[PDB]
């Protein structure tokens, strides 16, 4: 069981968060099932647009909360409907991207610059338009702990010093990095959902870690994650072998914070072999 | 007020010019027309003959002749400026001429503005139609039917709003017209055809045509070329429809081409002339000769010679030609082949007298033989002068080659002070080079102001090679040999605006006190100025006295001892002190410009260019100006005068005189405060300077005016008792004198203005009252049958048509008396 | 500095409400033509034609003679009263309503209501209505339209060349300097044939004033291109003299002004004459001066707003202002700039409420702090 | 929103406008607050999507609870609990003799309470003023316009810099901090604390530099010895004059040794060490807490 992960804190106690954490893992239901509910869909063409998102995140410099919000608000809103067109997709895609920027970065993108990323196929109106039926249909909850969020709080749990200090940052930027890719890249199949986002980034935190980190980090014990290990190992194998990037620069932002940001490379060209 | 307005010297400069066969079948006529005096000569061998001269109810604009199918001889087609148009027709019956108005109208529309360009005027060269161009975006037709005796036009929609010039093509089935315009992104020439059974626009035989950017004159070539010649500032053009021909010569570069003639039939070559006035041939050689068809093969031009500037040129057939300007002189030269004298082949054999725009005249008399002389300065640029005029009429042209802006006369030193303006240009070396030699740069004397208090020091902003810049002089100028005794040159950027000579103060020297602006190209406003005093005594110029002011020194007056002047909008009291001083002693500050300033007794008479005039009034035991008046209205004011203590007389747009009462009732403080109108008239003319005295000696006072157009006018005072007389002799001459063009002498007069249009009251034309003596005894017989003289005390009812006679006749010899035409 | 504000907003009026309605209907009157118009007597305020003003009104006949109004025509006489404030109104501007709402809502009537001026009147009687209304029968001001200073001297020879080319672009390098002083030398011309320089009838020339005062205009708060200042003279006249922040007595001697030429030349007169912007009633502080006035709207740096109790205010944005103390702490609530918040200000010395402190509220705007000077507590100066 | 009925103008928050409508089902009386979603062009502004997002996660006796949310064409409303009265108008009508000992212990007590709860949600409100602190007729105090909050992470990052009123902004986000935290909040009580007994603002300063100086002399000028870190401060300049701690004494007399302790450390200077709002809660100020009724007329 998740004993206590989290250290002794000063501004709160660490029951009361981390049993708050534990309901806001549990309030938000994720189904990997949603895409059955829409016979035209298949996984590939979600896969494309969360990586069109991706891209979308990187020419902006969306921090990559922003793009694990827009990634629950749509596995969500989708769930929700039935019987929609491919068609369609992109629009809502936006919509959920343009929502969780007004909800976490200081100065959003306006909305005329994401009508042009669309090429013309989705206007200001109807992205306002989707977003207002987006938010009535996930009933206003936005405030998911996302798979980022997650890793986050790992890699602070992961790299403490003088005890406390868990609100001011102190981890390096390139296991960071290597594991977000892992996490998107894990991100675009749809079974993924099977498993909570917080499962999700301890077993890609173990993928490029040890055994007994990930159990100190994540409060979590080996059997909940047999599974999730076993079905990630193709996605670690392929970036083994392919090889991780570098933390790469942004203009604009400072270098202790370029690792928050959304980097799209490439992840189809992954999957396939993932898939196989 | 009770005024009476005669005209002492007809107007002198010429506006427009024609040749055609109007007295005859077969001879040749030379018709001007200058103000509203049409002219009519017949040139011959020895030169120009003067068959005619009338006198037209309004202002020419456009004058063209022509003849219609199964016409012996010429019609004259004449649209005066309250736009108002008359075909005449000249006829002669054995030993009396008179020009018969074959039809009459008037063709200015209920709503509508005066087009920016101006009235245009053309006639249908095989006359089928007169076009005019009047007001913007619409082009109204004249059909020249045998039954339109009354001129019924129709409009024609524009759609170009920004037409430059308009002509009616040569060898065309429907009529065509080709036109210059401008759109917000070019200079265009394009072309239409005039339907009237239908009465629109079609398509033109051409394309609109992208022309030059300067493109502003259209003339149309006749047979066997065709087509149309476009001038503008670079090129000269020549499109007809397919064939295309443009050349730019580097030979009209300097100025602007204004005046065009045709000197042949064919159209071969036409003549030209610009603002600088100098005179062009433009040569069309045929040189193509194909199966069946002549087409032009190109376009050079060529120097000729200098003539007068030139209003409009015309050529009166055997090498002469006839050159009519407003700013100077007008001229009748001759062309001669081969003559290259020096480079010129054009010389003068011919100069009429032309008083110009006369912009400040004096009057100077001490002894009383005609009790008159007239100094007016006249023209402009190469041709400015000063004309003397005595009666003896001996007009005496001195020329100074500059121009002159005031006149002012010093009895003691026997010498006339004139302010003169000379342009010069900027050289690549740095400094001021002249054009031509002027009286300034050819004075016995020489001067140049060394004021330093002027440092100014504040962006110089040494200008561009080529920049025309104008010096100010002062000039001194004998008044018996009229020989420039003497020229003081102003300062870099000062132009002198005011000029006196008068006595200031307790010492016995007179002075010339000149008043001047230092203005700046990006100073709106001038912020700086001076007022100089200058003694001429024995020969020199000295400076005596010179004082900064913060502005422009518009007008000034001696005042009862003192000075006063116009500082931008406050007038300011010097007082003349004992050490050669001047020293500040009264203030007032008006909410307007004091441009006009005209003082009598104690009461001063303020204006700017915007009507709105102020009275005040020096209070000797407080110290200051008092307000005793002011009426305020929107309106564009060219001279004011003051004729008496009540009674202020100006002239205002539209050509209008006005005069403006004070006082009276004078209810509850606010009526005496109020200066109402009391008078207004339609001169017809542009009066400029407005002076006092008489030239020659039931009227008390003689204020006299000096215009534009080189009239001379007087206007008096009279009575209850003969206003109304006159007034009355007035309407009953209007329904005994016909006019040319049946124009009604009440709508002639008639104040004018482009919001407001009423009858002339308190004024008195002295031109028709004296034109009783011109009329026949039978005729007389009917003006004075019911009337009521009255002197002795009966009104011996029937005046014997010898007693009006006597009245008029005594009117007559208060003014000059004009020479007989011919 | 940069404003990225969308100074649309202060013109739109949003402070007024949401469903407002939108007459898009217009009205003239024939010139010297006597009619008989009602009058709003709660407003004090001076209309000039053009402007824009908006009006909350609560007291019954008022809401039954707007409600009353808006079908038969849609204009009111807004009377310039003088210094005797009580009546004793000389002149003044008619109104139109451009939009108008009707609110039950909370239990009582209040008519918001935004009207634009168009004509000027000169009032020769004053009636009084049934219930507390003044009809005031009135004469309407004609708007003299004077011709050119050359049209009556000039050449017909040179009248040909009187068009000139273009406009040259948009302040270049000789295009300014340059271009007007070719322009002065083609359209003066004749002025050789009268008394008087060029230079002269250049201080009577529409187009040089306008340009100008467009100098001028562009100091406070840079003008994106001629959109605005409409090219007519007499509308151009009419939006530059709401602008200016002169006191009561100099704005009714300005409307007076018939001709537009008049009226641009009094403009550009009080436009480097004034040096400073004073306390009027306390008449020693020096609150701003002309260097730190911008326009934070199309209208310009003057315009009418309304308060919640429906007082309208003439508003004049400055970027500093001193001598000034802030009672109380920012509010958001009915400001008439969207995004700012209001801070009542008063003058050192008298304790006089001079105007509000307006300071930004929302995430990325430009101006963070600027004042809000009231007209009515303003003398200019020297 | 057929079914409610509007009855006064209540006032405008971060945003819309808030009216009180009684329900004509029930009959109970409520606030709304409206939004002209046509007027913005960013559709839904991102204040209002935050607050609606929070405010739904977060129940609690002590912050004002969000009871419908609806959408009607070009508009909408929140529905919240009817509050009838503000902290700062209570204040001001008890400018003479004043809100009692008790009273103001028990508004402090609920506040912590509620302010421990959000920081136990990781929401930071950002925007505790006067007029966003609710009082009604029975007693208890209620956070309210969560318009300005935000939901820190874990570890958090950089936000919004210039946050809170001036008045209430703490000097860390004054001197540029590059990190803050829930301690602002904290802060904004003890200026708000200090506000409930002196009964004027601690800090009135209009401008940015001012708040600095008076925080200063109020507080005397930091150093590295009482908190680490201010000579690298983005913001700090050594020409910081020099002021000496002035004695909380005099600052805020009306109060007793324990109150001052735990005044002072509301305001310490340093956040790392500055009261959190539990360690707060355990504080012997409330050893004797108790829930009066305030009476307040108007
Ligand atoms: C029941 C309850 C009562 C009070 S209360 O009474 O404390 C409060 C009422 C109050 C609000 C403020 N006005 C005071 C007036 C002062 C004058 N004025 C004003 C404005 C502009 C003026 C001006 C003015 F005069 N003039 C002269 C000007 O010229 N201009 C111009 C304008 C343009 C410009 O730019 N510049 C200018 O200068 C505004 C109104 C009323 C008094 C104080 C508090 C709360 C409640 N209940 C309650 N329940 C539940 C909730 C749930 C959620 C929620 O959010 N809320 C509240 C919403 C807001 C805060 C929280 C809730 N609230
Ligand atoms: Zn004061």
């Amino acid at each position: 069981s998740r004993g206590s992960p989290l250290p002794v804190l000063s501004w709160a106690n660490r029951e009361e968060v981390w049993k708050i954490m534990l309901n806001k893992e549990k309030t938000y239901l994720r189904d990997q099932h949603f895409l059955e509910q829409h016979p035209l869909l298949q996984p590939k063409m979600r896969a494309i647009l969360l990586d069109w998102l991706m891209e979308v995140c990187e020419v902006y410099k969306l921090h990559r909360e922003t793009f694990y919000l827009a990634q629950d608000f749509f596995d969500r809103y989708m769930a929700t409907q039935e019987n929609v067109v491919k068609t369609l997709l992109q629009l809502i895609g936006i919509s959920s991207l343009f929502i969780a920027a007004k909800l976490e970065e200081i100065y959003p993108p306006k909305l005329h610059q994401f009508a042009y990323v669309t090429d013309g196929a989705c206007s200001g109106d109807e992205i306002l338009t989707m977003e207002l039926m987006i938010m009535k249909a996930l009933k206003w909850r936005l405030s998911p702990l996302t798979i980022v969020s997650w890793l986050n709080v790992y890699m602070q749990v992961a790299y403490l010093n003088d005890l406390h200090e868990v609100l001011l940052p102190q981890y390096p930027q390139q296991i960071f990095i290597q594991i977000a890719e892992l996490l998107d890249l894990c991100v675009l199949d749809v079974d993924c959902l099977e498993f909570p986002y917080g499962i999700l980034a301890a077993s890609a935190l173990y993928h490029f870690s040890s055994s007994e980190l990930m159990q100190k980090v994540s409060g979590y014990q080996w059997c909940d994650i047999e599974n999730c290990v076993k079905w990630m190992v193709p996605f670690a194998m392929v970036i083994r072998e392919t090889g991780s990037s570098k933390l790469k620069h942004f203009r604009g932002v400072a270098d202790e914070d370029a690792h928050n940001i959304q980097t799209h490379r490439d992840s189809l060209d992954l999957l396939d072999k993932a898939r196989a | 007020s009770y005024n009476y307005v005669v005209t002492a010297q007809k107007p002198t400069a010429v506006n427009g010019c024609v040749t055609g066969h109007f007295t005859s079948a077969e001879d040749l006529n030379l018709l001007i027309a200058k103000n509203t005096r049409l002219e009519i000569y017949v040139v011959t061998a020895e030169g120009l003959r003067p068959v005619k001269e009338v006198g037209m109810y309004g202002k020419i604009a456009v004058m063209e002749l022509f003849r219609p199918k199964g016409e012996s001889k010429d019609l004259l087609f004449i649209l005066t400026a309250k736009y108002n148009a008359c075909i005449l027709e000249y006829k002669q019956s054995g030993e009396s001429i008179d020009i018969i108005t074959r039809a009459h109208g008037n063709v200015q529309d209920r709503i509508g503005r005066p087009s920016e360009t101006g009235i245009i005027g053309i006639i249908d060269p095989e006359c089928r139609m007169i076009g005019l161009r009047l007001y913007d975006g619409l082009f109204k037709v004249i059909p020249l039917d045998r039954d339109n005796k009354e001129l019924k036009a129709f409009n024609i929609r524009l759609e170009e709003l920004h037409v430059i010039d308009v002509k009616f093509l040569y060898g065309c089935q429907a009529p065509t017209i080709c036109f210059v315009y401008q759109d917000p992104q070019g200079r265009h020439v394009k072309t239409y055809e005039v339907s009237l059974r239908e009465k629109e626009f079609n398509k033109g035989p051409w394309k609109q045509e992208n022309v030059e950017a300067e493109a502003s004159m259209v003339i149309a070539v006749p047979e066997p070329f065709g087509g149309a010649i476009i001038i503008g500032q670079e090129s000269i053009t020549y499109h007809n429809g397919d064939k295309y021909l443009a050349i730019a010569p580097p030979i009209i570069k300097q100025s602007t081409i204004v005046c065009h003639n045709r000197v042949d039939p064919n159209g071969s070559r036409y003549l030209l002339g610009d603002m600088e006035g100098r005179l062009f041939m433009l040569l069309l050689e045929k040189e193509e000769q194909m199966d069946g068809t002549v087409t032009l093969k190109d376009l050079r031009v060529e120097l000729l010679g200098e003539t007068s500037i030139a209003e409009c040129l015309t050529y009166l057939d055997n090498g002469v030609v006839f050159v009519g300007s407003r700013l100077g002189d007008s001229q009748l030269v001759k062309l001669n082949v081969d003559s290259n004298e020096q480079g010129s082949y054009v010389v003068a054999m011919e100069t009429f007298t032309n008083l110009g725009p006369i912009v400040d005249m004096c009057v100077v008399d001490l002894e009383r033989q005609g009790q008159g002389q007239l100094v007016t300065c006249s023209g402009a640029f190469k041709e400015g002068s000063l004309r003397i005029i005595r009666n003896g009429l001996h007009i005496r042209t001195v020329p100074l080659y500059e121009s002159p802006r005031k006149i002012c006369y010093q009895e003691v030193s026997q010498c006339f002070g004139v302010l003169s303006s000379r342009i010069e240009v900027q050289d690549t070396s740095g400094g001021t080079t002249a054009l031509r030699p002027s009286a300034s740069t050819q004075a016995l004397s020489s001067s140049v102001s060394s004021s330093k208090l002027f440092s100014s020091s504040t962006a110089p902003h040494e200008t561009s090679f080529g920049e025309e810049v104008e010096v100010h002089n002062l000039l001194i100028i004998d008044q018996h040999t009229f020989e420039v005794l003497h020229a003081h040159q102003f300062l870099q950027n000062e132009y002198a605006l005011s000029l006196v000579s008068c006595k200031l103060g307790k010492d016995p020297n007179t002075y010339f006190i000149v008043g001047t602006a230092m203005v700046y190209p990006e100073e709106a406003e001038p912020k700086q100025g001076r007022i100089v005093v200058f003694q001429y005594s024995d020969g020199k110029l000295q400076t005596v006295a010179e004082k900064e002011v913060k502005g422009a020194v518009y007008s000034m007056v001696e005042f009862n001892g003192k000075l006063l002047a116009s500082i931008n909008s406050t007038v300011r009291l010097y007082e003349w002190t004992t050490e050669k001083e001047l020293r500040t002693e009264c203030n007032h500050y008006n909410n307007i410009m004091a441009l006009y300033l005209k003082t009598k007794g104690d009461f001063i008479l303020v204006g700017d260019l915007m009507r709105s005039v102020l009275l005040l009034a020096y209070k000797p035991m407080e110290g200051n100006f008092e307000e005793i008046a002011r009426d305020f209205n929107p309106n564009w004011m060219s001279a004011v005068e003051i004729l008496d203590d009540d009674n202020f007389l100006g002239a205002e747009n539209a050509f209008n005189l006005f005069v403006c009462q004070k006082d009276s009732a004078a209810t509850t403080d606010e009526e005496r405060q109020h200066l109402q109108e009391v008078g207004l008239f339609h001169l017809g003319e542009f009066v400029n300077v407005f002076c006092h005295g008489s030239l020659v000696m039931p009227t008390q006072g003689s204020v006299l005016f000096g215009t534009v157009n080189g009239m001379i006018g007087l206007v008096t005072s009279l009575s209850e008792s003969w206003y109304n007389l006159l007034l009355d002799m007035q309407n009953r001459l209007n329904k005994v004198i016909k006019s040319v063009g049946k124009i009604e002498h009440s709508f002639w007069r008639s104040f004018h203005t482009e919001r407001k249009t009423e009858p002339a009251t308190g004024f008195i034309d002295g031109d028709l009252i004296e034109s009783f003596l011109d009329i026949s005894r039978p005729k007389m017989q009917e003006v004075v049958a019911n009337l009521q003289y009255d002197d002795g005390s009966g009104m011996k009812r029937e005046a014997t048509a010898d007693d009006l006679i006597k009245v008029v006749e005594e009117l007559t010899r208060i003014h000059w008396s004009h020479p007989q035409f011919e | 500095n940069i404003i990225n504000f969308d100074t649309s907003l202060p013109t739109s009026h949003t402070y007024l409400g949401a469903d407002m309605e939108e007459f898009h209907g217009r009205t003239l009157h024939d010139d010297d033509s006597c009619q008989v118009i009602p009058v709003l007597p709660q407003v004090m305020m001076i209309l000039i034609p053009g402007q824009t003003l908006p009006l909350q009104l609560f007291h019954p006949q008022e809401v039954s003679m707007v409600r009353n109004l808006i079908q038969k025509d849609r204009t009111f006489a807004v009377l310039a009263y003088s210094n005797v404030q009580e009546r004793e109104a000389q002149f003044g501007t008619t109104a139109e309503i451009y939009a108008y709402r009707e609110e039950q809502d909370f239990g009582i009537e209040i008519v918001k209501v935004k009207a634009i001026g168009r004509q000027r009147f000169k009032v020769l009687e004053l009636r009084t209505q049934s219930d507390g209304i003044q009809q005031a029968k009135v004469q309407i001001l004609p708007e003299c339209v004077l011709p050119s200073t050359m049209s009556a001297v000039q050449l017909e020879s040179l009248n040909k060349c009187q068009i000139f080319p273009s406009k040259p672009v948009s302040r270049e390098d000789q295009c300014s300097y340059k271009w007007w002083q070719k322009y002065q030398k083609r359209k003066f011309h004749c002025a050789n044939l009268t008394s008087w320089p060029r230079w002269l009838y250049s201080l009577y020339d529409a187009e040089t004033l306008m340009d100008r005062i467009k100098k001028q205009l562009r100091e406070w708060d840079e003008n994106l291109k001629d959109d605005s200042l409409p090219s007519n003279p007499i509308d151009f006249s009419y939006r530059v003299a709401a602008c200016l922040p002169i006191d009561d007595v100099l704005r009714i001697q300005l409307l007076k002004i018939g001709s537009a030429i008049q009226r641009l030349r009094c403009e550009l007169d009080i436009m480097n004459k004034c040096t400073s912007l004073c306390c009027k009633q306390c008449q020693e502080t020096e609150i701003t001066t002309k260097n730190e006035i911008f326009s934070l709207s199309l209208c310009g740096p003057m315009a009418a707003y309304v308060n919640p109790h429906g007082y309208v205010h003439e508003t004049l944005t400055v970027y500093k202002a001193c001598n000034l103390n802030l009672i109380g702490r920012p509010s958001t609530e009915h400001s008439w700039f969207p995004g700012y918040a209001w801070t009542v200000a008063q003058c050192k010395i008298c304790a006089s409420h001079i105007g509000w402190k307006f300071t930004a509220t929302k995430k990325d705007m430009s101006p963070q702090k600027f004042w809000g000077l009231t007209r009515s507590a303003l003398l200019p100066t020297i | 929103m057929e079914n409610f009925q509007k009855v006064e103008k209540i006032g405008e928050g971060t945003y819309g406008v808030v009216y009180k409508a009684r329900n004509k089902l029930t009959g109970e009386v409520v606030a709304l607050k409206k939004i002209r979603l046509d007027t913005e062009t960013e559709g839904v502004p991102s204040t209002a999507i935050r607050e609606i997002s929070l405010l739904k996660e977060l129940n609690h006796p002590n912050i004002v609870k969000l009871l419908d949310v609806i959408h009607t064409e070009n508009k909408l409303y929140l529905v919240f609990e009817f509050l009838h009265q503000d902290l700062k108008k209570f204040m001001d009508a008890s400018a003479l003799t004043g809100i009692p000992l008790p009273l103001i212990k028990s508004y402090l007590f609920q506040l912590l309470q509620g302010l421990a709860f959000c920081h136990s949600h990781r929401v930071l409100h950002r925007d505790l003023k006067p007029q966003n602190l609710l009082i009604n007729t029975e007693g208890a105090i209620k956070l309210a316009d969560f318009g300005l909050a935000r939901a820190f992470g874990v570890p958090v990052r950089t936000y919004t810099h210039e946050v809170v009123t001036l008045w209430y902004r703490a000097p860390e986000i004054l001197l540029g901090c590059k990190y803050y935290s829930t301690a602002v909040d904290i802060w904004s009580l003890g200026c708000i604390f200090a506000e409930m007994v002196t009964r004027r603002a601690l800090f009135p300063g209009d401008s940015e530099i001012d708040q600095l100086f008076r925080i200063f002399r109020t507080l005397g000028t930091p150093d590295e010895v009482v908190w680490p870190g201010v000579t690298s401060m983005p913001d700090y300049k050594p020409s910081f004059p020099k002021w000496a701690r002035q004695d909380f004494s005099k600052v805020v007399p009306p109060l007793d040794e324990d109150g001052r302790s735990l005044l002072s450390q509301m305001l310490h200077y340093d956040p790392n060490k500055r009261i959190s709002a539990k360690a707060a809660l355990a504080h012997p100020f409330f050893q004797d807490v108790t829930k009066p009724v305030p009476h307040l007329r108007l």
